[PDB]
C-alpha cells in the first residue's frame, strides 16, 4: 500500500491505490482501501488486509451504536476507537490506518494511527509502504488552506510517485471527499496519472 | 568447555624491600574431580621465575617452550635473561597465537641482576603486559586473590614480613575457590639467595 | 554435597558434608545438611539448597500436624513418602532435591528412605547422595560390614565424608556426624576438615598422595 | 513481550537552589524515520510536577491518560484538592513506579524510562527515574538514553553531588541544560532540533517553555576537513 | 573402552583394564586387551573414542620400536611419557584431534623403580602412586587414598586392585566384562591370566 | 577505555585514562595508553589492549624500517595507511580502535581508526567506551585557535570526564603534546586525581602466622 | 525478546559483634557502564532493630525490602505489638523469597541485629531464600573479594599462633566497635579499587540494644 | 528400571524384572521390585520414566483394589488390562504423560487361562504368548520365537526364561543386577526366591 | 547517507551529508563522502565506511597506474575498475557507490553501483539509507541539461529532505562541482538548508 489523507478548505480528502498482494503476486488490482465507519468519517487502511478490515468492522459497529444513544460521534471519538483496538492488541495486529472525517463545528480532520497505536492529529497523513518514497515531496509541496482542486492534484501527483517507485503499490487512485456538501467519490486511471 | 577453568589453580606474585615472591597452588583436576595434588605451577630460568595458570596441557607446553627459548638466548647472548627482557619473550610468544591461543595467565617475577631492582609482571592470554610495583594476579580465584592482595598488601615489607602476607593472600583466597588448593609453595627471592616454603593448608 | 547413611547392627550412621557452592565460588563451608525433624527422624539434604530447606523444614510440619491428629509419631515409611508425592507433584518444574529421610520406629525398626525430585522412592540400607557420592560410596562400600561396632561405624561414615570432601571439589567444610538408636538420634559432633585431615592422616597413616 | 515502534529519546534534568529543571525533544521516531515532529514528551500534573518520558509513545499516550485521570480521581470528595491534599511529585512517582514494577512482573512492560521533576509541599526538590525494568534511582543530575551518556556528564560539573544545589542558581542551571540539548543534536541521531524545557520553583511555581530551538552551533570547522586522510 | 586403572607400589607398577568393547546395545567382544608394550619395561594402557585408541597406540608403539632399534636402547618411562604427552599436545590443536585417554607404567632401569604417568587427551601428564581414566577414578581415587601405602608389595598391589574392580563392579551402571591385569617391573611385562 | 584527541596552534595532543579491565575487574590501575610508532608521532588506543599494543609496534617497526630507507623523517599519513590497511585485512578482528596523531615536515596531524579499517580526520576525537563522556565535553569546551595549555586542559578534562562518569575508565591522566619544531613531550601521570587513602589498619602479621610443611634452597646459579 | 531482570551493581557487608552488628554497602547504582546515582542508599532500617539489605537486581531488592517492612507492620497487628525477633524474620524472608522460586528475585539479601539474648546476628541468604546465621558475610558484585578477607580477619581463618608449629590456631574473640569499621573502611576501599562497579560512598548502619546508629565514608568516584 | 520380560506358558504367566535402579554413575539399589498385585490372580509390572512408574503401577493398584472392594469380585486380566490402557491412552494426550510401559500377567478363573498384555506408554495393548518392553525384546522375541511352545509347562517356562537372562547378561551394554522372577496361576501369585 | 550525482549542461555535480553512525551514536558530524579517484573523476561513497574507503583507495591506485601509461582515463573506465572490486567481492562488502566525472569528449556522466556490482549509467543518481525518501521529489523537479545554480539547487533542496526525514543522515551538505573550468568544492551549514 501506498495511502494519504489531506485536510483542506472546505474539509478533508482521502486517497488510497488499489492493489494488494500476496508476495509479488497482485491478488486484487482494483482494491478499495477507502472504508466507510459513519457518514463522514472515513479510514485508509494499511497493512494486514485481516486484521484491518477485523477492525474497521468493529469499530462500524461501535460508532453505529454510539449515534443509536449519543448522536453524530466527533472524528477524535472515530480514532479513539481505532486507537483503544490498535493499542490494547498492539502484539497480535499489523494495521496502520489513517481515520478522515468532517464535522462542522472542527471541519476536516486527520489522525493518524501507526503500527505501536498511538495517535497523532495532523494536518495531512501519509502511510503504506509506498509512503517513504513520497515524504520529500508531500512536505515540500503541502499547503494548509488548499483548495479541493489543489489538494486533488496534490494526493494524485504524491500517490503517482509512490505507486511509481513502490511495486506493492499501483492500479487505479481512488479518492473520498469530504465536505458540508457530503460525500464524492473519485477514480483515477494509469493512463491518465502515470504521464504526470 | 570453559578452557581456563577445567584443570583450575592460583598464582600470585608481591614486592618486597630488596625483594620478590611468587607463590602458587598444588591442585590440578578435571572439573569436579581432583586428579593430582603435586602439580607445581611456577618454574625458573636461571634468576627469572615463571609461574602459568589455565589449561594444564598449555601451562607444560609452554614453559617447555620458554626453557627451550632462554637455554637458546643464554648460548647466544651468553648470559642468563633478565625477567624485563623475559616478559617482551612471553608476550611475543603468546601474541604469535592471537587466534588459537594458549589458555594460560602468566606471571613472571624476579630481581634484576644488574640493577637490583624488584620485578613483577602479569599477561592475559594473548600478551598483553600488566606490569606493576605492588602484586600481581592469576587463577580461578583472581577475584579473590585481588581482595586479598588489595588490602594485605603494604610496600616495602622485608623478605620475612612479605612471606607471612603473600601466604596468608593465597591460602584465604584458594579456601573460597572450589577449583584451587590441595596444597600451595611459596618462593621468596633475594638479590642471591631463593628459598622456597610449602605452606599447610586445609585439604578439601 | 556428599551425604550418606546406612544400616547396621548398631542402628543408623549419618554423616554429611557442610560445603555450599555457586559454581566454583564456595558459598559456605558452614551449612548444616541435617534436619532433625523430631527426636526420632533425620533427614539429609542434597541438591538445591532453597528447595532442600524450605520442603524439609515443611516436612517438618506435617509430621508435626500428623501426630496431633494420630496421637502417634509418624512412620518413616509414611514420612518418605510424604515427601516423594510432593516433589512428584512439582516434578518437572526443576526442583532439585537429593534426600534421605532416616530414623526408627517400633513397627519398622531402623529405616532408611531415598527419595529424590525425580519421584524415585527406595528403601534400604546402604546411600550415598550428592556431587561426591561414588567419592563417599568407594571408601563405605569397601570398609563395611553389618557387625561393625557404634565406634567403628561412626568412624566409617566421618571418614567416608572426609574421603568425597577431599577428591570431590564441590564437598568439604566439616563433617557433622549422628547415630539413630531405638531410644531416637544422638549428635557426635562437628568435625572440621581442616584440622580432621591431617589428624587421620598421621593417625591412620592414609593420603599417602598428599605431601605430609 | 513487545517491541517499541514509534520512540521518543533523551529527557534530561537536574536540581538548583530553589526548584528542579527538566528538558526533552520534541521528535517521535519510527525506527531510523524522523517520523513526527510535534510530540510534546513533557507533561505536567498540576502546578508542581513535571512528567518526562521517553521510549515507546503509544505506551507514553497510556501514561498520559492514566496521570489525567490521577488528577480527576484526586479531586473526588477533597475539598483540599488544590490545597493541603493536592498531588505530590512523591505522589504520582510512587504511583508510576508501581505500575511499571508491576507491568515488568506480567511480562508486559511499559517501554518506556520515566523521570518525575517537582517541588514538593514543604518546598523540597524532587527528582526520581523509573524504567520498564521498574528500576528506580535519584540523583541531582538524571537523564535518559543518549541523555546518560552525554548530558549527565555536563551536568554533573555543575552539581557534583548534594552541597553544589545551594550554590547552583537557576540562571547556571538552565544554561547547562540548553548546552547539554545542543550536545545531544551534535551527536544523537535519533534527536530533533525542537524541544520543550519546563522548571519547577518553590517560590516562582511552574515555567513550562515550548518551542524552544537549539543555536549557537560550531559548524564553520567543517569547510577545513577534507577526504578521510591523504586527499588534499 | 571404558575402565582403565593403575597403581604404583614399591617394586612394580600394574594396570588393570576392562575387557569390553561394547557398540550400541551390543556386547561385540568381552576378552579385549586395551593395552600395548611400548617397550620390553614400559607398558601403555589406552581408552576413548572407537579407532582413535588402537591407532594411536600402535602409532606410538612403532615410534618407540623405531628409537629402540636405532639407538639399541631403552628409552626411560620419563622420556616415553614425555613423548606420548607431546604428541597428544600436538593433536589436540589439529583438524581432528586423537580423543584417548593413556596411562603409561614402566619402570626405569637406570633409577631401580617403578613409575606411572597418567596422560588424558589435551596432553596433560601427571605422575602419580595410583592413577585412572574416565568415571573409574570418582571411585577409585577416594577408595586408594585411604588404602594406599607407597611400600607395598606386588600382591598387596593385586589385593588393593581386586578391592576397586568389586567396588566397580557394585557401583557401576554398565557391564565392562571383567579386567586384564599386567604387572611392569625389573623383569618387564608379564599378563595375570586369573583376575 | 577513554581516549582524545585535541589540535592546536603549531600542533597536536593526545591524552588517555590509565584503566584496564577484564569484566568488572580492573586488571591494571596504571596502564600506558599512549603509544609511540616514531619519536614525533604517538598513538593512543582503545579497544583489546594486546592489538592495540601488538599493532602499534608492528607498524611502529615497519616506519623505523622506512624511515631509515628513505633518509626522510615518518609522516603520520604513512602510518595511518599501514595501520587502516593491515586492521581492514583482519576484517575487524583485531580489535584496535586508534587515535594517530604527530607532526612531521607536511605539517600537524590528527586522525582516527578503527577496527574495521575506516579512517577520519579532525580537529578534535574521541574513542573508547566513554568517548560519549569526553565528547560532550569536546563538544562544549572546543574552539578554534587554541593555544598549547588551553589544548592540554581541554584534553585533560575530557579524560576526566570518562574517568568519573564511565565506569570503563579511571585511574590517571597521560598526555602526550606534539608540537612542531620542537621535540614531543611526553607526560606520564599528568594528573592524579585517584590517590588510595591510607588505610585504617596495618595487615602485617606476626612473624609464624603462617603454618609451614617445608624448606629448601633454591638453585639459581650454574 | 523483553529481558525481566538487570544488574545494579554494588556491593554489601554484614559483620557481627559481641553486643552489636554492622550492615554496610556502598551508594553507587549503576546499569551496564553508566552511573545511575553516586548516593542511593540500599542498607535501610526495618523497626524492630532489624537493618537489611537485597543487594542485586534494585526493582526485585527494593520490592522485597518494602515486603518485609509491610511483614513487621501487620505482624505487629495479628500479634499484639510483639518485637520481631531477627531469627523469627530470617524465617519471614525465606518465605517471601521462596514464593517466587520459579520467578526469583535476582538479589543477595543480608539482615543484622541483635538476637534474644543480646548477642550481635547477621543472617544471609540466597536468591530463592536459603538462609544461615553466620558472624560474617558479604554480599553483591564485589563479594568475591571482600568475603575472603572477612574469613581472614573476622574468623582468624588460616592464622595460626606464631612459634606453635601450626597446631594451634589463633583464638576466636569477639572484635570492638572500633575495629569492626575499620575492617569495613578497608574492605570497601579495596574493593573499589579492584572493581568498577563498587564506589561513590560508603554507608554503614550499627545496631546496638540503643538502636540504630549511622555512619557515611567517602569513596572514589572513579 | 529398564528389563521386563513375560512368558505365557500352558497353565502359568511368568514375569521377570530386572533389580537395578541407576541414576547417573552410580547403582542406587540391586534388590528393586517392578512390579505390583493389582488383585489375587493379577500382577503387573513396570518400566519407564523415574517416579512416573511407581506413582502409575500403586495409582492402578489403588483403583483395582478399590473395584474389587466395591463389588466383592476379581476383575479378569482381560478387564483390568482394558482399564489400565485406557488411563495410559488419557496419559498420552495429558499436560505430563505417564512414561510408564507395562506387562500385565495373570489367571482368569472363569476361562482357566492364563493371559499375559503387553501395553506401552501411549496406550498400545496386545495379548501375546511372550512379551518384553525396551531394549530387552531385540534379544529375547528371537530367541522365544525359536524356542518357545504353546504347551510348555512352568518349570519349561522358567528354563526357557533363564536362557533369556543369560543372553542378555551376556550381550546387553548395562548390568542390571539380575532379576526377580514372580509366577501367576490359578493359586495366585508366588516369586522364586532362587534365581 | 544521503548522496547524489546530477549531470548537467557544463558538466557533473557530486552531493552529499556528513553524518557517520555507529548505531544511533554519531561518530563524525563532518564527514567528507566525496573522494577523489582522478583530478576529474570523483566519487560518493555509501555503506560501509572501512569497504569502500578501502575500495576507493585501490581505484585511485589503479587510476595512477593508468594514466602513468595510457593518460587520462574515462569516467566509464573508472566506473568499470569500481564495479570489477565491488562485484567479484560481493559476498565482502557493503558498498553503494556513485561514481560521476567530467571529460571534455563525452561531458558529464554518472553511474551508478549498487550492492550487487552492477552498472548503470543515468542522467542523475540518488543513493545511500536517506535517498528512498526523495525518490518522489527527485523525479519530480529533475531536468536535462539544467544551470549551475539550477543543479545546486537541486541538490541542496534534495539532500535537505532526505536529511529531515533520515535520521542516520544530518550535518553539512558538501558538493563537488566538476566542469572544463576545474574543481570547486561546496558546503552549506544547517541553519541554510533545514529552513528551505
Ligand atoms: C500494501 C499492498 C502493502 O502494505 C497495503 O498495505 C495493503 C493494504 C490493503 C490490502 C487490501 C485491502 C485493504 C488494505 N496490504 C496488503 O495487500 C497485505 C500485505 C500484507 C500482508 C501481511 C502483513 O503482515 C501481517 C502486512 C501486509 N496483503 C494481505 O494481507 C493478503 C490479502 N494476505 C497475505 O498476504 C497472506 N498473509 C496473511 C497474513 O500473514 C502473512 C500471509
Ligand atoms: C553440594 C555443595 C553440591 O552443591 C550440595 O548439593 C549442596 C547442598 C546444600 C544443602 C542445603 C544447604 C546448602 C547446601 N548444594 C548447594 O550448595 C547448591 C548447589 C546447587 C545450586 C543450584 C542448583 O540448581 C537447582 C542445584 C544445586 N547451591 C545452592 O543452592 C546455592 C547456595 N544457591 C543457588 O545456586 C541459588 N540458585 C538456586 C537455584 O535457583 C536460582 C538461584
Ligand atoms: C577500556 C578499559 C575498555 O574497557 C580500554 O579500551 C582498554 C584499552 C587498553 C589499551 C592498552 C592497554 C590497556 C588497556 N581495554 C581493555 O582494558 C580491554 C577491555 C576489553 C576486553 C575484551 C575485549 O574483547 C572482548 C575488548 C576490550 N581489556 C583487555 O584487553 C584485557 C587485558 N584482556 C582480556 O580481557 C582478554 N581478551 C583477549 C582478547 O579477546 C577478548 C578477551
Ligand atoms: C549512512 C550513515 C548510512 O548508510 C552512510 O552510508 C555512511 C557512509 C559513509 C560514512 C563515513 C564515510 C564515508 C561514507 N555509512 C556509515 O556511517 C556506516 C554505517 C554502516 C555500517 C555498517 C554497514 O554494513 C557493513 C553499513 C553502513 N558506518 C560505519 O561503517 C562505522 C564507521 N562503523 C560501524 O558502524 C562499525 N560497524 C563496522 C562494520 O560492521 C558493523 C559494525
Ligand atoms: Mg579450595
Ligand atoms: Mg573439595
Ligand atoms: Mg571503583
Ligand atoms: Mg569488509
Ligand atoms: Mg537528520
Amino acid at each position: 500500500t501506498s495511502i494519504m489523507a489531506v485536510t483542506f478548505k472546505d474539509g478533508v480528502i482521502l486517497g488510497a491505490d488499489s492493489r494488494t498482494t500476496t508476495g509479488a503476486y497482485i491478488a486484487n488490482r482494483v482494491t478499495d482501501k477507502l472504508t466507510r465507519v459513519h457518514d463522514k468519517i472515513w479510514c485508509c487502511r494499511s497493512g494486514s488486509a485481516a486484521d484491518t478490515q477485523a477492525i474497521a468492522d468493529i469499530v462500524q459497529y461501535h460508532l453505529e451504536l454510539y449515534t443509536s444513544q449519543y448522536g453524530t460521534p466527533s472524528t477524535e471519538t472515530a480514532a479513539s476507537v481505532f486507537k483503544e483496538l490498535c493499542y490494547e492488541n498492539k502484539d497480535n495486529l499489523t494495521a496502520g490506518i489513517i481515520v478522515a472525517g468532517y464535522d462542522d463545528k472542527n471541519k476536516g480532520e486527520v489522525y493518524t494511527i501507526p503500527l505501536g497505536g498511538s495517535v497523532h492529529k495532523l494536518p495531512y497523513a501519509i502511510a503504506g509502504s509506498g509512503s517513504t518514497f513520497i515524504y520529500g515531496y508531500c512536505d515540500k509541496n503541502f499547503r494548509e488552506n488548499m483548495s479541493k482542486e489543489e489538494t486533488v492534484d496534490f494526493i494524485k501527483h504524491s500517490l503517482s510517485q509512490a505507486i511509481k517507485w513502490d511495486g506493492s503499490s499501483g492500479g487505479v487512485i481512488r479518492m473520498v471527499v469530504l465536505t458540508a456538501a457530503g460525500v464524492e467519490r473519485l477514480i483515477f486511471y494509469p493512463d491518465e496519472y502515470e504521464q504526470l | 568447555s570453559d578452557p581456563s577453568s577445567i584443570n583450575g589453580g592460583i598464582v600470585v606474585a608481591m614486592t618486597g624491600k630488596d625483594c620478590v615472591a611468587i607463590a602458587c597452588d598444588l591442585r590440578l583436576g578435571s572439573q569436579s574431580l581432583g586428579v593430582s595434588n603435586k602439580f607445581e605451577k611456577i618454574f625458573h630460568y636461571g634468576h627469572v621465575f615463571l609461574g602459568i595458570t589455565g589449561l594444564a596441557t598449555d601451562v607444560t607446553t609452554l614453559n617447555e617452550m620458554f626453557r627451550y627459548k632462554t637455554n637458546l638466548y643464554k648460548l647466544k647472548e651468553e648470559r642468563a635473561i633478565e625477567p624485563e627482557t623475559f616478559t617482551q619473550l612471553v608476550s611475543s610468544s603468546l601474541y604469535e597465537r592471537r587466534f588459537g591461543p594458549y589458555f594460560v595467565g602468566p606471571v613472571v617475577a624476579g630481581i634484576n641482576s644488574k640493577s637490583g631492582k624488584p620485578f613483577i609482571a602479569g599477561f592475559d592470554l594473548i600478551g598483553c603486559i600488566d606490569e606493576a610495583k605492588d602484586f600481581i594476579v592469576s587463577g580461578t580465584a583472581s577475584d579473590q586473590l585481588f581482595g586479598m592482595c588489595e588490602s594485605l598488601y603494604e610496600p616495602n615489607l622485608e623478605p620475612e614480613d612479605l612471606f607471612e602476607t603473600i601466604s596468608q593472600a593465597l591460602l584465604n583466597a584458594a579456601d573460597r575457590d572450589a577449583l584451587s588448593g590441595w596444597g600451595a609453595v611459596v618462593y621468596i627471592i633475594k638479590k642471591d639467595e631463593v628459598v622456597k616454603r610449602y605452606l599447610k593448608m586445609r585439604q578439601d | 554435597t556428599t551425604t550418606l547413611a546406612f544400616r547396621f547392627q548398631g542402628g543408623i550412621i549419618v554423616a554429611v558434608d557442610s560445603r555450599a557452592t555457586a559454581g566454583n565460588w564456595v558459598a559456605s563451608q558452614t551449612v548444616k545438611k541435617v534436619i532433625e525433624i523430631n527426636p526420632f527422624l533425620l533427614g539429609t539434604m542434597a541438591g538445591g539448597a532453597a528447595d532442600c530447606q524450605f520442603w524439609e523444614t515443611w516436612l517438618g510440619s506435617q509430621f508435626r500436624l500428623h501426630e496431633l491428629r494420630e496421637k502417634e509419631r509418624i512412620s518413616v515409611a509414611a514420612a518418605s513418602k510424604i515427601l516423594s508425592n510432593l516433589v512428584y507433584q512439582y516434578k518437572g518444574a526443576g526442583l532439585s532435591m537429593g534426600t534421605m529421610i532416616c530414623g526408627y520406629t517400633r513397627k519398622e525398626g531402623p529405616t532408611i528412605y531415598y527419595v529424590d525430585s525425580d519421584g524415585t522412592r527406595l528403601k534400604g540400607d546402604i546411600f550415598c547422595v550428592g556431587s561426591g557420592q561414588t567419592f563417599a560410596y568407594g571408601v563405605l562400600d569397601s570398609n563395611y560390614k553389618w557387625d561393625l561396632s557404634v565406634e567403628d561405624a561412626l568412624y566409617l561414615g566421618k571418614r567416608s565424608i572426609l574421603a568425597a570432601a577431599h577428591r570431590d571439589a564441590y564437598s568439604g567444610g566439616s563433617v557433622n556426624l549422628y547415630h539413630v538408636t531405638e531410644d531416637g538420634w544422638i549428635y557426635h559432633g562437628n568435625h572440621d576438615v581442616g584440622e580432621l585431615f591431617w589428624k587421620v592422616k598421621e593417625e591412620e597413616g592414609s593420603f599417602n598422595n598428599v605431601i605430609g | 513481550t513487545q517491541q517499541p515502534i514509534v520512540t521518543g529519546t533523551s529527557v534530561i534534568s537536574m536540581k538548583y537552589d530553589n526548584g528542579v529543571i527538566i528538558a526533552a525533544d520534541n521528535l517521535g521516531s519510527y525506527g531510523s524515520l524522523l517520523r513526527f515532529n510535534g510530540v510534546e514528551r513533557l507533561i505536567p500534573v498540576g502546578d508542581n510536577t513535571v512528567v518526562g518520558i521517553s521510549g515507546d509513545i503509544s505506551d507514553m499516550q497510556h501514561i498520559e491518560r492514566l496521570l489525567k485521570d490521577l488528577v480527576t480521581e484526586n479531586a473526588y470528595d477533597n475539598p483540599l484538592a488544590d490545597a493541603e491534599e493536592a498531588l505530590e511529585p512523591s505522589y504520582i512517582f510512587e504511583y508510576l513506579a508501581t505500575v511499571m514494577y508491576q507491568r515488568r512482573s506480567k511480562m508486559n512492560p511499559l517501554w518506556n524510562a520515566i523521570i518525575v521533576a517537582g517541588v514538593q509541599s514543604n518546598g523540597d526538590q524532587f527528582l526520581r527515574y523509573v524504567n520498564l525494568l521498574g528500576v528506580t534511582y535519584s540523583s541531582p543530575t538524571l537523564a535518559t538514553g543518549f541523555g546518560a551518556h552525554m548530558a549527565n556528564p555536563l551536568l554533573r560539573k555543575v552539581v557534583d553531588r548534594e552541597s553544589d544545589i545551594p550554590k547552583t542558581t537557576v540562571q547556571v542551571a538552565e544554561e547547562a541544560i540548553v548546552n547539554a540539548m545542543r550536545v545531544l543534536y551534535y551527536r544523537d541521531a535519533r534527536s530533533s532540533r525542537n524541544f520543550s524545557l519546563a522548571i519547577i520553583d518553590k517560590n516562582t511555581g511552574l515555567t513550562f517553555k515550548k518551542n524552544l530551538q537549539v543555536e549557537n552551533m560550531k559548524w564553520d570547522f567543517a569547510k577545513d576537513i577534507k577526504g578521510y586522510g591523504t586527499q588534499k | 573402552m571404558d575402565i582403565i586403572l593403575g597403581i604404583r607400589v614399591q617394586d612394580s607398577v600394574i594396570l588393570a583394564s576392562s575387557k569390553a568393547v561394547t557398540r550400541g546395545i551390543s556386547v561385540l567382544k568381552d576378552s579385549d586387551d586395551k593395552t600395548r608394550q611400548l617397550s620390553p619395561h614400559t607398558l601403555m594402557s589406552f581408552a576413548g573414542e572407537a579407532g582413535d585408541t588402537v591407532q594411536f597406540a600402535e602409532y606410538i608403539q612403532a615410534n618407540i620400536q623405531l628409537y629402540s632399534i636405532r639407538e639399541d636402547y631403552e628409552l626411560s618411562p620419563q622420556a616415553v611419557s614425555s613423548f606420548v604427552r607431546q604428541e597428544l599436545a600436538k593433536s589436540i590443536r589439529s583438524r581432528r584431534p586423537y580423543q584417548v585417554n593413556v596411562l603409561i607404567g614402566g619402570y626405569d632401569k637406570k633409577k631401580n623403580k617403578p613409575e606411572l604417568y597418567q596422560i588424558d587427551y589435551l596432553g596433560t601428564k601427571v605422575e602419580l602412586p595410583y592413577g585412572a581414566h574416565g568415571y573409574s577414578g570418582f571411585y577409585t581415587f577416594s577408595l586408594l587414598d585411604h588404602h594406599y601405602r607407597p611400600d607395598m608389595t606386588t600382591e598387596e598391589g593385586l589385593d588393593l586392585l581386586k578391592l576397586c574392580v568389586q567396588e566397580l563392579e557394585k557401583r557401576m551402571p554398565m557391564d565392562f566384562k571383567g579386567v586384564i591385569v599386567k604387572i611392569v617391573d625389573k623383569d618387564g611385562i608379564r599378563q595375570v591370566d586369573d583376575f | 577505555t577513554t581516549i582524545v584527541g585535541v589540535k592546536f596552534n603549531n600542533g597536536v595532543v593526545i591524552a588517555a585514562d590509565t584503566r584496564s579491565t577484564q569484566g568488572p575487574i580492573v586488571a591494571d590501575k596504571n596502564c600506558a595508553k599512549l603509544h609511540r610508532i616514531s619519536p614525533k608521532i604517538w598513538c593512543a588506543g582503545a579497544g583489546t589492549a594486546a592489538d592495540t599494543e601488538a599493532v602499534t609496534q608492528l607498524i611502529g617497526s615497519n616506519i623505523e624500517l622506512h624511515s631509515l630507507y628513505t633518509s626522510r623523517e615518518p609522516r603520520v599519513v604513512s602510518a595511518l595507511q599501514m595501520l587502516k590497511q593491515h586492521l581492514f585485512k583482519y576484517q575487524g578482528h583485531i580489535g584496535a580502535y586508534l587515535i594517530v596523531a604527530g607532526v612531521d615536515p607536511t605539517g600537524s596531524h590528527l586522525f582516527s581508526i578503527h577496527a574495521h579499517g575506516s579512517t577520519d580526520v579532525g580537529y578534535y576525537l574521541s574513542l573508547g567506551s566513554g568517548s560519549l563522556a569526553a565528547m560532550a565535553v569536546l563538544e562544549s569546551h572546543w574552539k578554534q585557535d587554541l593555544t598549547k595549555e588551553e589544548a592540554i586542559k581541554l584534553a585533560s578534562d575530557a579524560i576526566q570526564a570518562g574517568i568519573w562518569n564511565d565506569l570503563g575508565s579511571g585511574s590517571n591522566v597521560d598526555v602526550c603534546v606534539m608540537e612542531i619544531g620542537k621535540d614531543a613531550e611526553y607526560l606520564r601521570n599528568y594528573l592524579t586525581p585517584n590517590v588510595r587513602e591510607e588505610k585504617q589498619k596495618s595487615y602485617k602479621f606476626p612473624r609464624g602466622t603462617t603454618a609451614v610443611l617445608k624448606e629448601s634452597i633454591v638453585n639459581i646459579c650454574d | 525478546q523483553f529481558n525481566p531482570y538487570g544488574d545494579n551493581g554494588g556491593t554489601i557487608l554484614g559483620i557481627a559483634g559481641e553486643d552489636f552488628a554492622v550492615l554496610a554497602g556502598d551508594t553507587r547504582n549503576i546499569t551496564d557502564y553508566s552511573i545511575n546515582s553516586r548516593y542511593e542508599p540500599k542498607v535501610f532500617d526495618c523497626g524492630d532493630n532489624i537493618v537489611m539489605s537485597a543487594n542485586g537486581f534494585a526493582a526485585d531488592g527494593d520490592a522485597l525490602v518494602k515486603r518485609f517492612k509491610n511483614s513487621v507492620k501487620w505482624y505487629h497487628f495479628d500479634h499484639n505489638d510483639k518485637k520481631l525477633s531477627i531469627n523469627s524474620a530470617a524465617r519471614n524472608i525465606q518465605h517471601l523469597l521462596y514464593g517466587k522460586r520459579f520467578f526469583p528475585y535476582y538479589v543477595h539479601t543480608i539482615i543484622a541485629g541483635l538476637d534474644e539474648d543480646g548477642k550481635g546476628a547477621v543472617y544471609s541468604f540466597d536468591p530463592v531464600g536459603s538462609y544461615e546465621r553466620e558472624q560474617c558475610r558479604a554480599g553483591g558484585a564485589a563479594a568475591s573479594l571482600i568475603m575472603p578477607f572477612l574469613d581472614n580477619q573476622v574468623n582468624f581463618k588460616n592464622q595460626y599462633e606464631p612459634g606453635t608449629n601450626g597446631k594451634v590456631k589463633k583464638p576466636l574473640k569477639y572484635l570492638s566497635v572500633e575495629e569492626v569499621i575499620k575492617l569495613v573502611r578497608d574492605s570497601f576501599t579495596s574493593a573499589t579499587e579492584r572493581h568498577i562497579q563498587v564506589g561513590d560512598g560508603l554507608e554503614i548502619l550499627i545496631v546496638t540494644k540503643d538502636g540504630v546508629r549511622k555512619e557515611f565514608y567517602e569513596l572514589k568516584r572513579d
